[PDB]
DNA sequence: CTAGTTGATCTCATATCAGGAGAAGGAGCAGAGCG
């Protein structure tokens, strides 16, 4: 570290070197901080967490009990020990509270004033953070497994919604049109994720073992359908070209958006070229998931080497994205982990689980 | 909101990139040097370099390459900025006017992307079919050139290799072919692609991938005859052409890796290679009839540590250094008897990485004087920076009450000024000053009972003296006075004037014109004017015949600089000056373009006009107020041109550079009179008379801040000044290899006395760290205390602790072992410098690296790894902890004002801490919760905190105005473009509040100071309008350039005035000024901008 | 020559002949082509819509934008009474298009499948009737058509008719409708037309009905409760803005 | 071979108490092992 400081100070190395290297070192040293706690408010398992993209100060959390909690992640107290207090909460007494499990919650990108949340009550509610009141509701004919707003699109403000229907619903928060559907999957869509690189590229993963990339502008079906073998087992596309040998219940684009991570109930995680959907054949070993719903996992940002923090049973398994090497397994939960979210400002991780806890993992030293 | 003004006191000096080519003309050979934000254009003359232009980009030049598209007469320049502004620039010379026209521009930043490790690579196809940019991992951006854009539309090609080390375009390829080294987990490989602009994708390269060395880090494209590429690695140099595979492993290059290269020939039969040690190798390609036989490497010699190097011609090489002075070296065919062919021709001063610096009032004036820890491993040095011109006195003679100075050649044969005549009250005193010996003697032909208004050497090997009563023409060779003229009415002479040929004396209100001829003083022109005389000058300029045709006068009660026709004493021109103070000095001098008349008053006012040799008409009146006392003007011809000197309580050397007059300061107390002097021992020397003595000094550079250099030959890290001990404490670091052996004689090894740390606390190449005590007069290393094995000295403070009166050098260290990443051991050592020795007064084992130490109200405030703790200095002379604060990731930077501590963190950015003495512990007042990685911090006022973030930004935090009081508000934001290493209060000079200098990695010394709300609004408006009028080189918007920028944030600047942009308000023509100041008058804004320029 | 943002060189000696609204329409057609979506030139009769189409396709062919080097094989489905008019329009605006009519009158004098094969093999401009689409729905849709233009596309007004199914069996993303009135009776027709040009935008027909047609007509009666009319207005607004970037309609 | 006319054929619109007997399932529940 003193070598790094000296090399930054004298200009041998770009300051970029020290940032990325020290962030990587912090991530490798990621450990359950009993020096930080998250206030327990959910009566049920936390299905989803979302740190706001701008300023990374506030975090949303949706539980199976239907409540939403809005936490402050900044140590506003002068002590080195603090609890991430719950700022707001859509509780059992809020008139608009979800009737059933909140499966996904997402801050509006570009501003912290709005956030959207979907539930097994077949609703995607848009909330005004300041008033804490719903500003819009999108009813769907079938329960929502996942929704996602594009983190990049300054132009369109569509929400891709995956429900048990075989169709992917696109809901325009700009004047409200929830009619658009992308057809081509054959079973429930368990995950949707917009590319962080291209405004209109959407990757949708479903129960039929397929992941499809769509250009929602385009009127002609999916761009690419991810294939495990890239052509070794080639068939007229009616049943082949599966991304996994089971249900694909998780999606995540890498930070730069040039690759796609999909995790499926075949206990595999695969990395795909997001442009031509080619399997990069990164191994990753065996990534244990048996989730019957969407599995929310994240990648690191702004480190020398990219990581992926994937829920592995009751632990969080940390892998290197481009080599597969399992860095470590963060072990602090008591039931299966549903979601982990990465605070890229400080290389911190927050993981929620069915044990009704949100555990913060902070780098040690 | 905070209101700050940032200006550049010293422009960046570190050369981050240099190219050669035909840019200014098809026939010229130019050397273009990129210093961080400056582009310097030179011409490669037969000797040295002739500067032609120096332009400022609104961007850090990351890439800079010259290329000649088909049909173009001369090379165009492609520059990419760190913020990814691309531009193609052309050089257009229209007579005197010079322009750098932007043939094209754009911004090529992708909205997201991991900026690559090795950094922005920008390459051009040798057939100029495209520009390749490697900006992000997994992508390769292309700017087509055959399609003549003006917006530089660029498209990404996905590169399946994600860790690219280096990339070049290959030569002799039908289609654009890139060759790149990339790292995959299986090792490093060289691969090629063909870039298809029509299909906009990569294709199979001409020759398949090859597995190469583990540290293969550079690719060299070889021109057409050989083709292929040479990949330089840590241990080997290999060549690939697709079927041929040469490889060499010269042992001489194993010690250090080669970091830069340059093609000496057009056919690439020879390449220069520079390594991090500064060695310069020559890589030779031996051809066969053509194919390539073998590779050879020969060590040419040693240079500065090269960031880049360029071969100009005739064996002349420019060694551009970021870490040391850039060099201009020659390559001789034969060695110099020490094995080296390199011979340094010229050196360009580089304030290298200014890792630390202090403002010290050396020589006990009222002027600050920066001392900086500049440079790095071999190029380390202390640079001493001062304003002014430099007295450089050599001798003095205590002669109270001087009222005149004139140089004389007493020896007839010698043309040198080996005698000085002086007037004090009513008599004449002569001084011989033979060589260096000075004594007081009398020279024949001078009256010692009457005052000397004037005297000097004249033609015909004659001297002349104008006294208060008569004028005496001394025949130096034959005998004493033979021609003497006395006023017919025996009236006294009030003012005098004379040159090498003629004379003009003022008696009362009347002027007499005398012409000097052998054994004759003939009066021609005479008149009795309206009022009394004040000052005169008849010095010939552009003489060419022997006589001046004009005259300049100053009169009484009609205060004005008047002109006269010499043969007739008629009134040519009149300019009215006014005031109740008579003129004192009138001088006329050529300044680089034409004749100027310099007239001064008794209150320090001075007027300079443009004079014509035909009419004698004063035009383009401009006024300048220098000094608060009367002034006299004296002319001395330096190396370049004539440089008039203004003598007053505020001495100021006046000359002209770039056809504009500038007022450079002289920083001694006072100068009544001056005269030039070139004795056999004193060359081009001065003789500055004051009330007491005559200091005899020369002046070096008469223009900008002067930089001394004290070569340390080892990396300095910190520096603090001990006034009581008259020395600088400098932490230094040298590299030893083996027990251990110094690679060269460094400053630590060459101290007068020395010592080594003998501590009972703790029981390839390594860094040895020393504490150097350096004399603040001679800058010799009085002492060098070497620290423990594997001990890195990080911080150093000079202070008094507790109650005892001794001043200590206190050092914080850390124990660095290779098996660990963050030191767990370290110590605070207290030294006392006395009797030329450095005794160890105390020690204190801490459990971490002591990154930073500041004295805090008689207590020692250290920053051990993540804790900021306060120590008390007990009567027993040991350090005892008082209080701690632990809520830091890594408290790297500490500053103080009163009871408040500003803790700069590695990544949580600032923390306002207060030591509440009543309770005896720290209290977190406020914190900035943004994730800014600090490089330095500073406290401007009680509640404004300057900080430097590592992405080259400045921000100011402010204590706000409940729990939101613990949130520091970023009220100022500004992208400096520099990595600030150190802030320090002080100013380099004798409207703005406070003054903070800062030094950067690239060698910029900048200055931050606080403005008031009124001036801030005014200057911000000026800034907006100047942006509307000034045209940038790459057509980059100033607002975009100065926008706070980080990988996860981008906001416009605020609370900061770009002082460089404001001070450019003077370098524009008058109509443009009127365009700026449309909606008070322009001269008001001129007054403002000068008053702003005075602060640095 | 007039130039668009990404680069679509509509020739000057054609582009100058168009009127302002016609040039706006060519712009819009090409915005769709970039988005790879279809749309409805709903301009009512007499403005001239065939001119805009020939203009745009000619610009797309000359500009050589690319799949296909420039414009590929295109099929135009129009009523019999206007086919010959269409070919004349092409031949007077952009001659180099090898335009060919599929009809008993025709000009091929050989097997009609050989006409389809030849025209597709030459990237020609093939004109049919709706009946030939319906009859040869399996044969005509095998040659990778690059454009489908249903002139008077209100023949597709019924989502049940065999002509609608046969026309929706085309695969290309590029579907253009030239109809003076996209809907004539009710919103069945609008949905069918949009299901053609852009298969997914409006939902499946049940969803579209139950969201739009019923609330809307219930709000079209003067005895409707205030809530009903207010909901009708809201749903009409939602549909209007949903169809906005794909229906270009200009009145007189 | 070449048009043109004339039938047939098909597609697409526009309508709002005086049974009985047995077989199967299910539910209540007593009770016996037995984990």
């Amino acid at each position: 570290m003193l070598g790094f400081l000296s090399a930054r100070q004298t200009g041998l190395e770009d300051p970029l070197r020290l940032r990325r290297a020290e962030s990587t070192r912090r991530v490798l040293g990621l450990e359950l901080n009993k020096d930080r706690d998250v206030e327990r408010i959910h009566g049920g398992g936390i299905n989803t967490l979302d740190i706001e993209p701008v300023e990374g100060r506030y975090m949303l959390s949706g539980g199976s009990d239907g409540v939403i909690v809005l936490y402050d992640l900044e140590n506003s107290s002068r002590q080195s020990y603090y609890t991430c207090k719950a700022v707001c909460s859509i509780g059992r007494d809020h008139p608009d509270v979800h009737r059933y499990s909140v499966e996904t919650v997402q801050w509006y990108p570009h501003d912290t004033g709005m956030f959207t949340s979907s539930s097994f009550d077949k609703t995607l509610k848009v909330w005004d953070t300041n008033t804490l009141q719903t500003a819009d509701v999108f009813n769907f004919e079938e329960t929502v497994y996942s929704h996602h707003m594009s983190p990049v699109s300054t132009k369109h403000c569509l929400v891709a919604v995956g429900t048990r229907g075989p169709k992917v619903q696109l809901c325009d928060l700009k004047s409200g049109s929830c009619s658009h559907i992308l057809q081509g999957h054959r079973q429930e869509i368990l995950a949707v994720s917009w590319s962080p690189r291209y405004d209109y590229i959407l990757a949708t993963a479903s129960a039929d073992s397929r992941v499809k990339l769509w250009d929602v502008r385009r009127a002609s079906g999916c761009l690419i359908t991810l294939d495990q073998h890239n052509g070794k087992k080639s068939q007229a596309v009616e049943s082949a070209n599966t991304a996994h040998n089971g249900k694909v219940n998780g999606l995540c684009f890498t930070s730069d958006g040039l690759h796609l991570l999909t995790v499926g109930t075949d206990n595999r995680m695969r990395l795909w070229n997001s442009s031509n959907g080619e399997n990069t054949l990164v191994n990753y070993g065996k990534v244990c998931n048996n989730s019957k719903k969407g599995l929310k996992f994240t990648v690191s940002c702004g480190c020398s080497s990219e990581f992926v923090f994937v829920p592995y049973g009751s632990t969080i398994a940390v892998y290197t994205v481009y080599s597969g090497e399992q860095i470590t397994m963060l072990k602090g939960h008591y039931k299966t982990v549903d979601c982990c979210v990465f605070q890229s400002n400080f290389q911190e991780l927050y993981s929620g689980s069915r044990d009704c806890n949100i555990l913060a993992w902070v780098p040690s030293l | 909101m905070s209101y700050n003004y940032v200006v550049t006191a010293q422009k960046p000096t570190a050369v981050n990139g240099c190219v050669t080519g035909h840019f200014t003309s098809a026939e010229d050979l130019n050397l273009l040097i990129a210093k961080n934000t400056r582009l310097e254009i030179y011409v490669v003359t037969a000797e040295g370099l002739r500067p032609v232009k120096e332009v400022g980009m609104y961007g850090k030049i990351a890439v800079m390459e010259l290329f000649r598209p088909k049909g173009e007469s001369k090379d165009l320049l492609f520059i990419l900025t760190a913020k990814y502004n691309a531009c193609i620039l052309e050089y257009k010379q229209s007579g005197e006017s010079i322009d750098i026209i932007t043939r094209a521009h754009g911004n090529v930043q992708d909205r997201i992307g991991r900026p690559s490790e090795t950094g922005i690579i920008g390459i051009i196809d040798p057939e100029c079919r495209m520009i390749g940019l490697r900006l992000y991992d997994g992508l390769f951006k292309v700017i087509p050139l055959d399609r003549d854009n003006k917006e530089l539309k660029a498209f990404n090609i996905r590169l399946e290799e994600l860790h690219v080390i280096d990339v070049k375009f290959l030569y002799g390829c039908q289609a654009p072919t890139i060759c790149f080294v990339y790292q995959d987990p299986q090792g490093r490989h060289v691969k090629t692609y063909e870039v298809s602009l029509r299909e906009k994708e990569f294709n199979k390269g001409p020759w398949k991938q090859e597995n190469v060395e583990a540290e293969a880090s550079m690719v060299i494209a070889v021109p057409e005859p050989f083709g292929g590429a040479i990949i330089i690695g840590q241990e080997s140099i290999t060549y690939h052409n697709g079927d041929k595979y040469l490889a060499i492993a010269p042992p001489i290059i194993k010690q250090s890796t080669i970091v830069c290269h340059n093609r000496v020939d057009p056919n690439g039969s020879r390449y220069l290679l520079g390594d991090m040690e500064g060695r310069l190798f020559m890589l030779l390609l031996e051809k066969e009839e053509v194919t390539l036989k073998d590779l050879r490497v020969e060590l040419l010699g040693e240079t500065s540590i090269a960031e880049c190097l360029t071969y100009l011609d005739n064996g002349v090489v420019f060694v551009g250094s970021r870490l040391g002075d850039s060099q201009l070296v020659k390559l001789n065919v034969d060695s110099n008897e020490q094995g080296s062919y390199v011979v340094a021709m010229e050196t360009f001063t580089n304030l290298g990485p200014i890792v630390d610096m202090c403002v010290v009032d050396l020589e006990r004036q009222g002027q600050g004087q920066l001392v900086t820890c500049s440079g790095a491993f071999k190029e380390g040095s202390l640079r001493i920076i001062r304003n002014g011109i430099g007295i450089h006195e050599h001798a003095s003679i205590d002669l109270p009450g001087i009222k005149g100075l004139w140089p004389l050649r007493s020896d007839p044969n010698r043309e040198t000024d080996d005698t000085l005549v002086l007037s004090f009250v009513g008599q004449t005193r002569v001084l011989m000053l033979n060589g260096e010996e000075v004594e007081e003697t009398e020279l024949m032909g001078f009256v010692d009972d009457q005052q000397t208004f004037f005297c000097g050497n004249v033609a015909h090997q004659q001297l002349i003296q104008i006294t208060s009563a008569s004028v005496r023409l001394v025949s130096q060779e034959p005998k004493a006075l033979v021609s003497e003229w006395k006023e017919p009415q025996a009236k006294n002479i009030s003012v005098a004037s004379c040159n090498s040929s003629q004379v003009v004396v003022a008696v009362g209100r009347a002027l007499y014109y005398l012409q000097i001829h052998p054994q004759e003083l003939r009066q021609i022109s005479h008149t009795e004017m309206e009022h009394e005389v004040a000052c005169l000058d008849i010095t010939p300029l552009g003489d060419s015949n022997g006589l001046s045709p004009l005259c300049a006068i100053g009169l009484w009660t009609d205060i004005s600089a008047r002109i006269l026709k010499l043969p007739s004493f008629e009134l040519l021109h009149k300019e009215m000056l006014g005031g109740e103070i008579i003129p004192r000095s009138i001088l006329m001098t050529t300044f680089e373009s034409s004749h100027y008349l310099l007239c001064a008053l008794g209150d320090g006012a001075l007027f300079y006009f443009g004079l014509n040799i035909e009419t004698g008409l004063l035009s383009d009146r401009k006024k300048v107020t220098l000094g608060t006392q009367p002034t006299v003007l004296r002319t001395f011809r330096s190396l370049s041109t004539t440089n008039v000197f203004a003598c007053s309580d505020r001495p100021t050397v006046i000359y002209s550079s770039n056809h504009k007059l500038v007022f450079s300061n002289v920083n001694l107390k006072e100068v009544n009179y001056m005269c030039p002097l070139n004795s056999d021992g004193y060359p081009d020397s001065l003789a500055l008379a004051n009330n007491s003595t005559l200091t005899i000094g020369t002046i070096d550079e008469i223009q900008k801040l002067h930089i001394r250099t004290v070569p340390l030959y080892e990396s300095p890290r910190k520096i603090c000044y001990q006034e009581v001990s008259q020395c600088f404490g400098v932490l230094s670091s040298r590299i030893e290899v083996q027990g251990t052996t110094a690679l060269r004689p460094s400053a630590s090894t060459q101290a007068l006395s020395s010592s080594v740390s003998s501590s009972k606390l703790f029981s390839e190449e390594v860094e040895v760290h020393n504490l150097l005590i350096i004399d603040q007069h001679t800058f010799e290393v009085l002492h060098a205390h070497q620290f423990l094995q594997n001990e890195y000295a990080l911080s150093l403070v000079s202070c008094k602790l507790g109650k005892d009166p001794n001043t200590y050098f206190i050092v914080g260290t850390a124990m660095v072992y290779p098996e660990e990443a963050e030191p767990k051991q370290g110590r605070i050592v207290v030294f006392q410098y006395s009797d030329g020795k450095l005794q160890t007064v105390a020690e204190k084992e801490v459990k971490g690296a002591v990154y930073s130490m500041v004295e805090f109200n008689g207590k020692l405030l250290a920053s051990i790894n993540s804790t900021v703790r306060l120590y008390e200095w007990t009567t027993e002379k040991e350090l005892r902890t008082e209080c701690n604060h632990y809520n830091n990731i890594m408290a790297l930077y500490l500053k103080t004002k009163g009871d408040f501590i500003l803790v700069g963190d590695l990544m949580r950015s600032v923390l306002l801490l207060a030591y509440k003495p009543m309770e005896g512990n720290f209290e977190e007042i406020a914190r900035d919760f943004n994730p800014n990685w600090m490089s330095a911090v500073e406290i401007l006022d009680d509640d404004n905190f300057l900080g430097a973030e590592n992405a080259f930004n400045l921000f100011v935090c402010q204590k706000d105005s409940d729990e939101e009081r613990q949130h520091l508000q970023e009220v100022g934001l500004f992208h400096l473009g520099e990595f600030v290493n150190v802030f320090c209060h002080g100013s380099l000079v004798m409207p703005t509040q406070g003054s903070v200098l800062f030094g950067t990695v690239n060698g910029m010394i900048g200055l931050v100071t606080s403005l008031s709300e009124s001036w801030y609004n005014l200057l911000l408006d000026m800034q907006n309008r100047l942006n509307k009028v000034i045209k940038s080189v790459g057509k980059i918007e100033h607002s975009f350039w100065r926008s706070f920028h980080t990988e996860r944030k981008t906001e416009p600047a605020t609370g900061f005035i770009d002082g460089d942009l404001i001070e450019s308000f003077l370098d524009i023509s008058r109509p443009k000024m009127q365009e700026v100041v449309a909606n008070a008058t322009a001269d008001d804004l001129i007054k403002v901008v000068e008053e702003l320029t005075r602060i640095h | 020559d007039a130039e668009f943002d990404e680069g679509f060189k509509v020739p000057g000696f054609l582009f100058k002949k168009l009127f302002k609204y016609q040039q706006t329409g060519v712009r819009w057609l090409w915005e769709l082509h970039c988005q790879q979506a279809g749309g409805i030139l709903g301009d009512e009769m007499g403005l001239g819509r065939t001119i805009q189409i020939i203009a745009f396709l000619a610009g797309l062919s000359y500009s050589k934008i690319r799949r296909f080097e420039g414009l590929g094989p295109t099929v135009i489905v129009c009523p019999t009474t206007v086919m010959h008019q269409w070919v004349k329009e092409f031949h007077t605006w952009w001659p180099p298009f090898r335009v060919a009519i599929l009809h008993e009158t025709g000009s091929y004098t050989h097997k009609k499948e050989k006409l389809i094969r030849d025209v597709a093999h030459c990237h020609g401009i093939l004109i049919t009737s709706y009946s030939y689409i319906r009859l040869m729905q399996d044969d005509i849709s095998r040659y990778d058509w690059h454009y489908v233009i249903l002139d008077e596309g209100h023949k597709i007004r019924n989502p049940n008719a065999a002509v609608t199914l046969a026309c929706k069996q085309f695969r290309t993303p590029h579907r253009i409708i030239l109809s003076g009135s996209p809907m004539q009776n009710n919103l069945r027709e609008l949905w069918s037309l949009f299901d053609f040009i852009f298969p997914g935008k409006l939902g499946t027909l049940p969803v579209f009905m139950e969201q739009f047609s019923v609330p809307i007509t219930m709000g079209g009666y003067s005895n409707a409760s205030p809530v009903q009319v207010k909901t009708a207005y809201k749903c009409a607004c939602v549909l209007r803005d949903t169809i906005n970037p794909y229906l270009l309609r200009r009145m007189k």
